[PDB]
């Protein structure tokens, strides 16, 4: 069937521009999003120590 | 006879796409910016004027001697 993605007209009123004005000017974007999704560093590194450890196979 | 298809136990996982964790929007921002900015200016005039008081004190010792 259908789906129309990335197809949405803007708000264009008094208050909702302040959500798009604080975004560009003071960067509430790009740090709450992209500075937190990188860190996300505390997870365990899933590395195989190849001369000692070995991975799975199949019969 | 030992084939796969299980009787039950299913989800699924979503095809959904959403994480609107906002986030102090809509005039709540620009409010913590301005007040903390003038707070830094409020920290002035109690230090520069205070150092200005010591600045005349520093020049005082120069003028009192030197005859």
């Amino acid at each position: 069937t259908y789906k129309y993605v990335n197809l949405r007209e803007p708000s264009m009123d008094m208050k909702s521009v302040t959500d798009r004005a604080a975004q560009t000017l003071l960067w509430t974007e790009l740090i709450r999003g992209l500075g937190m999704t990188l860190s996300y560093l505390f997870r365990e590194p899933a590395t195989i120590n190849y001369p000692f450890e070995k991975g799975p196979l199949s019969p | 006879k030992q084939d796969m298809p299980p009787v039950g136990g299913y989800g699924p996982i979503d095809y959904k796409r959403n994480l609107p964790r906002r986030g102090l929007s809509g005039y709540s921002m620009f409010a913590v910016g301005i007040g903390a900015l003038l707070f830094g200016y409020w920290s002035m005039m109690k230090w520069n004027r205070e150092r200005r008081r010591l600045q005349i004190e520093d020049f005082e010792a120069r003028i009192a001697l030197m005859p």
